[PDB]
């Protein structure tokens, strides 16, 4: 079983504002 | 030894001198050629 | 009030290095009340020399320090382990056992293949240096008993306030919840 | 005092109109690419600035001076804080909303004196021991004249050691202090048992022993001659002191080269 896999030197949401599910809001 | 109470000691010959340095010759002397009537060898505490 | 003193003694907690409360000499003192003014008059005066002695050997011994108990004893005052730099004599050629074994057959039950051999000096004492708390061999050095020349005479401020067990130095406050 | 307020609040328009403009050097691409949602709200801003209310921000500039230089505690300051806001909150005014202005502005420049209460401590120990040296006898005293150099390097002491060398006057008696940790605190009303040797060629309670160890460092060829005692006694404790900081020195090396063992043999 393998698995490897890309992408990964982090991640953005840039600022300047923040992150994207929400937090809280249906 | 301990400098801090050292003087204490010696004051009372806890520690420091022998009971045959710290009187004055003269009692040493005396005292030594008088052990056999008059014991004295008993009183004068010598430190250890 | 009073000058030739009662050296305060200084307390120990075998935790936190820091030290601990302080206090006259509780035990250690003479009784002169059976004593007339020729040995009260040298009693006062071995005192002195006690204090003396206490006075040098803490500018002698201590570290120079600008409060009695420190809060933390920054990390270049404290006693510092510097152990020594261990040396290994890696025992073996990784490269001439992998080699062989690849080779022919030995599977390998100094060295007889090939004899090449080397040290692998480390080093030994730490990352980063200890920072707070004496041991105790810095305790009996550090704080020297302390010989208070007046009493608490002055303002609430100025006054060893390093002494009351019940202190905080760092907020300046005496404990609670007792 | 005041970036202490500054940095408790107000989170620039320069600022603004240099990023959304595009004038920065770093990164000049940064406010372009943000979601068109920003770049709508950042642009309406330096092109029509919103005013603000400034009171709190130096009214907090006030209160986080008055409990740095020690009135309010601490812990109070949320109570002075409303009931300061309170007060410029009714009679506010161009009046008071600037004469707040001054204030927040001349008491964080106004600290120079402050400094100095603590580079001369002339708050207790030379506006004390000159209200002590008046208080001492005529500056005629019988003996010698020596006196006055003695209590010239009292001044001295008190004015180059700024550490705390307070001057108390716990009543009747002005009393010394080495340090703020106190452990040698000798009576300067109690010295006036040197108005006696001030002149001459065991009557020193130690306490006057404590004054002339603490000062001697600052002794040279003043308190001078062979003015008795008060004079040997001076240069012997100025031997004893460079031979207790040859001692100390020593017995450092001694204890790095590895038990009382230095201490017998050094003391």
């Amino acid at each position: 079983p393998r698995h490897g896999s890309r992408p990964f030197m982090g991640t953005w949401n840039e600022i300047g504002t923040s992150q994207l599910n929400g937090g809280a809001f249906s | 030894a301990t400098p801090s109470m050292m003087p204490q000691w010696s004051y009372m010959h806890i520690a420091g001198q022998d009971a045959s340095e710290y009187l004055s010759p003269g009692l040493v002397q005396f005292a030594r050629a008088t052990d056999t009537y008059f014991s004295l060898g008993n009183k004068f505490r010598n430190p250890t | 009030s009073k000058e030739i003193p009662t050296p305060y003694m200084w307390s120990y907690q075998p935790q936190m290095g820091l030290a601990a409360g302080a206090s006259q000499d509780y035990s250690s003192r003479m009784n002169w009340l059976s004593a007339g003014p020729h040995m009260i008059g040298r009693v006062n005066g071995i005192r002195a020399t006690r204090n003396q002695i206490l006075l040098e050997q803490a500018a002698l011994t201590s570290t120079p320090r600008s409060q009695l108990n420190p809060p933390n004893w920054p990390a270049a005052q404290v006693y510092q382990e510097n152990p020594a730099p261990t040396t290994v004599l890696l025992p073996r050629d990784a490269e001439a056992e992998v080699q062989m074994t690849n080779s022919g057959a030995q599977l390998a039950g100094r060295s007889s293949f090939t004899p090449r051999q080397a040290y692998l000096t480390l080093q030994s004492s730490s990352s980063q240096p200890r920072s707070g708390g004496i041991g105790t061999l810095q305790f009996v050095e550090e704080f020297v008993p302390s010989v208070y020349f007046n009493p608490f005479s002055g303002a609430p401020g100025l006054y060893p306030d390093d002494f009351i067990p019940n202190y905080d130095a760092v907020s300046e406050s005496v404990d609670g919840y007792d | 005092p005041a970036m202490l307020a500054a940095l408790q609040s107000q989170p620039d328009w320069a600022a603004a109109m240099d990023r959304i403009l595009a004038l920065t050097t770093r990164n000049p691409e940064a406010f372009r690419q943000q979601p068109q949602a920003n770049r709508f709200s950042a642009i309406l801003e330096a092109v029509v600035p919103s005013r603000t209310n400034p009171t709190h921000e130096k009214v907090l500039a006030i209160v986080n001076a008055l409990t740095e230089s020690k009135a309010i505690r601490k812990d109070e300051a949320g109570l002075i804080y409303n009931a300061l806001l309170e007060r410029v909150a009714r009679y506010n005014s161009t009046n008071v909303q600037a004469n707040l202005d001054r204030l927040t502005t001349d008491v964080r420049e106004a600290v120079a004196q402050r400094e100095r209460f603590m580079h001369d401590t002339n708050l207790g120990s030379q506006v004390a021991l000159n209200a002590f040296l008046s208080t001492l006898p005529a500056n005629v005293p019988r003996g010698q004249e020596d006196y006055v150099s003695f209590i010239s390097a009292l001044r001295l002491l008190v004015a180059e050691v700024p550490q705390s060398e307070v001057y108390q006057s716990g009543p009747d008696y002005f009393f010394q202090t080495s340090r703020q940790g106190l452990q040698t605190v000798n009576l300067t009303q109690a010295f006036k048992n040197l108005q006696g040797m001030w002149g001459v060629r065991s009557l020193l309670t130690p306490n006057t022993r404590l004054l002339l160890l603490l000062i001697a460092p600052f002794t040279n060829s003043s308190t001078i001659s062979r003015d008795s005692y008060l004079g040997h006694l001076i240069t012997l404790y100025r031997e004893a002191i460079g031979q207790t900081q040859v001692d100390e020195q020593t017995f450092q090396e001694i204890t790095s080269v590895s038990d009382t063992g230095s201490l017998e043999a050094t003391l």
